[PDB]
């Protein structure tokens, strides 16, 4: 009954949405945009099935790009410490097998068996990868199915399977050469390519550069953490679990607005005299839907307002407008 | 591979708007919450399938299998 | 296997970037986040690495900074707390006194390591310094100084850990300004690059 | 089947019905329809057997429904199996 009162106070406190973001990653100072995205990932979009059987992805995939001195790994260790059904591994010192699934001999039966990789343990959950850019291309091309079709399909050793991989992926990435350079595109700052970058919903580019007031505040926070937030973890998780029971619907006024705001991203992404796309594929339209659904969950409303579309549109612009 | 399909993601405003409208309409038409109760929602489902499909998929699969065999 | 103790690594400058990429999560998380066929584990390994490294080629170039000499990238050097140059350059004063220092070994019949390692062990069992405000003020200030010398919070965290280590001397058990000053000062010897 | 087939528009109604929630891409849907109905296998006097199957390659950009088209056919065909990239092996693909 007192937990029910906590949920009632949460929905009564109608600017809760800000308190949630500030409750994310409490050991990390600043980086409000990342914290917001992490909240929306943990809330997720809504999983859907079409009349033709085609599934449409619910999970939100995020990549956090920045210098190795940055707070990036502490974001991963926060989610790994906080989120149910979550796993942690490094891009180097892991293998495509240990990622999706392996095929091995059973010590009991002697014949072959499937052996579960991390993207199976993270099914209906989250997968957190450190040093993702330093992963072999052998293994980056392996997770392509799990990120989008949300399955691991296998045909090896006479054993055939299609195992579920409904995971939200969170990737800590370094730019090329380790140091970010905003004079280049996000295309140029990463060793990735469009097949994998289009599979990520949104990129947060947490570069580090000096600013004396921010630096004094950050230093004070770091030193105060060595002991010279709006919710407890239980309260935050209880709200997230409650919020995951909503299944928001696109209000009709949000639909046409979403079409136009996608068309603005679609226009501004275009490259060359051909007007070829690079970052805005159809996956990013679906990303706007998933993010607006996650926002509607963050607000505990079963309907998506056009404001939520605007927030998703702005969150996708973060990875583009730094031309 | 004795047919090749080449697929390109060109930015094109009147194609992208129809595509994006279709994708959004398809998403809500696939949303979970959207002659007894079980049969009634199947009839609504049938009309939803007829919103986009000139013949039912259930009919098409048997038609394929028949035509093949 | 060096969990909870010093890992000495020689020839460190010749090591491949892949192996350094594994040591990244040692220096950042002190654990190994494995995932391979049948084996998934966060293998805890809390080792204080003591690397020994060289400039590329036969000699250090004194007309270049340590990064341009060592050829390992700057943020890898920023993982470590202190980085040192020890150089073979000719000087008859230093070379005489070193030769004397070395040749004195054959004359004679806290020095001993048994007492040193005992003292370090007893300090680890008994001395766990908390931080005073006189340390906080210099920590925040000194980092903001070298940040606009151009530095990162990893230097500040290094200063904190070094000041706590300095505060284990004299069984002091409390960090104060002087501990931060020496931690900062020794870092000023290093961060000049 | 007999009744609906004699409609002179049946081919395009089938091709539109292919992967119906996938907008456009009518040449893909045509190729998928052709593959999924197939040709006729033959053997001249028992001497010379000829492939009846039609093989189709979908080559193109990210986020253009190519994988979803395959996932549609996986639901639609009588006998079918789906394999991806490094999830396959040579023996796992042909026989072992
Ligand atoms: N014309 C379309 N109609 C409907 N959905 C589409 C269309 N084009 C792309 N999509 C969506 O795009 C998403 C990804 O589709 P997918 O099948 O992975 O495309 P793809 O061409 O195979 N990309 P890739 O795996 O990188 O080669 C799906 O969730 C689809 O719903
Ligand atoms: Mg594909």
């Amino acid at each position: 009954s007192d937990e029910i009162n906590e949920l009632k106070e949460m929905v009564k406190d109608e600017h809760i949405y800000d308190k949630l973001v500030r409750s994310i990653a409490p050991a990390v100072f600043g980086h409000e945009a990342v914290k917001k995205g992490i909240l929306l990932q943990m809330l997720g979009g809504v999983h859907k099935s079409t009349v033709e059987g085609i599934k449409l992805r619910g999970d939100i995939n995020i990549c956090v790009v920045g210098d190795p001195s940055t707070s990036k790994s502490q974001f991963l260790k926060y989610v790994v410490g906080f989120a149910p059904r979550s796993v942690y591994t490094s891009g180097k010192a892991s293998s495509a097998a240990g990622l999706t699934a392996a095929v091995v001999r059973d010590e009991e039966g002697g014949d072959y068996t499937i052996e579960a990789g991390a993207l199976m343990l993270a099914d209906n959950g989250i997968c957190c990868i450190d040093e993702f850019d330093k992963m072999d291309i052998s293994d980056q091309v392996a997770i392509h199915e799990a990120m989008e079709q949300q399955t691991i399909s296998i045909a090896k050793a006479g054993i055939h399977a299609t195992l579920n991989a409904r995971t939200s992926i969170l990737a800590a990435a370094n730019p090329v050469g380790g140091r970010y350079n905003r004079k280049l595109s996000l295309r140029g700052n990463l060793n990735m390519t469009a097949p994998i970058m289009s599979r990520f919903d949104l990129f947060f580019v947490i570069l580090d550069d000096c600013n004396e007031k921010i630096d004094t505040e950050l230093a004070s926070h770091i030193v105060d953490l060595h002991m010279k937030p709006p919710f407890s973890a239980e309260q935050l998780r209880r709200y997230i679990k409650y919020a995951r029971t909503f299944k928001p619907i696109l209000t009709k006024e949000a639909r046409s607005y979403l079409v136009e705001k996608y068309k603005e991203l679609r226009k501004d992404d275009a490259q060359g005299f051909s007007r070829s796309s690079y970052r805005i594929t159809v996956r990013q339209l679906e990303s706007m839907i998933r993010l607006s659904e996650a926002i509607a969950r963050a607000n505990c409303v079963d309907e998506i307002t056009p404001s939520f579309i605007a927030e998703a549109y702005d969150l996708l612009r973060q990875s583009i407008i730094r031309v | 591979f004795d047919i090749l399909c080449v697929v390109r993601d060109l930015v094109d405003e009147e194609a992208d708007e129809r595509l994006a409208t279709f994708v959004v309409d398809s998403h809500v038409r696939s949303h979970p919450e959207n002659l007894n109760a079980r049969q009634r929602r199947l009839q609504r489902q049938r009309k939803k399938e007829e919103e986009i499909s000139p013949i039912p998929q259930e009919l098409l699969m048997k038609y394929i299998h028949y035509a093949r065999t | 296997l060096s969990d909870g103790g010093v890992c000495c690594i020689d020839e460190f400058d010749k090591m491949s970037d892949s192996t350094r990429s594994v040591l990244h999560e040692v220096m950042e998380q002190q654990t190994i986040s494995i995932a391979k066929a049948g084996i998934i584990t966060t293998l805890n390994a809390r080792s204080s690495i003591l690397a020994s490294a060289n400039p590329i080629g036969s000699r250090y170039n004194p007309n270049l900074p340590v990064t341009e000499n060592i050829d390992l990238p700057p943020p890898l050097l920023s993982r470590f707390d202190l980085v040192y140059l020890v150089l073979d350059k000719v000087d008859e004063k230093n070379d005489r006194e070193l030769a004397k220092h070395l040749t004195n070994l054959y004359l004679e019949d806290v020095l001993p390591v048994e007492f040193l390692t005992m003292y370090i062990s007893y300090a680890k069992e008994h001395i766990h310094p908390i931080i005073t405000e006189a340390a906080k003020t210099e920590l925040v200030r000194a980092y903001v100084g070298m940040r606009k010398m151009t530095a990162t919070t990893r230097q500040l965290e290094s200063m904190i850990r070094l000041a706590e280590a300095h505060a284990k001397m004299k069984l002091k058990n409390v960090v104060e300004l002087e501990d931060v000053q020496e931690a900062v000062r020794l870092i000023r010897s290093a961060i000049k690059d | 089947f007999r009744k609906i087939s004699r409609d002179r528009g049946i081919i395009d109604k089938i091709i539109s019905s292919m992967a119906p929630s996938i907008y456009g891409h009518r040449d893909i849907k045509t190729a998928v329809a052709c593959s999924l109905f197939g040709g006729v296998p033959k053997n001249v006097n028992g001497k010379h057997s000829i492939r009846g199957d039609i093989n189709v390659l979908l080559l193109g950009d990210p986020g253009t429904a190519k994988s979803q088209i395959l996932k549609y056919v996986e639901k639609t065909a009588h006998r079918a199996v789906f394999a991806t990239g490094q999830g396959a092996s040579a023996v796992g693909l042909t026989a072992s």
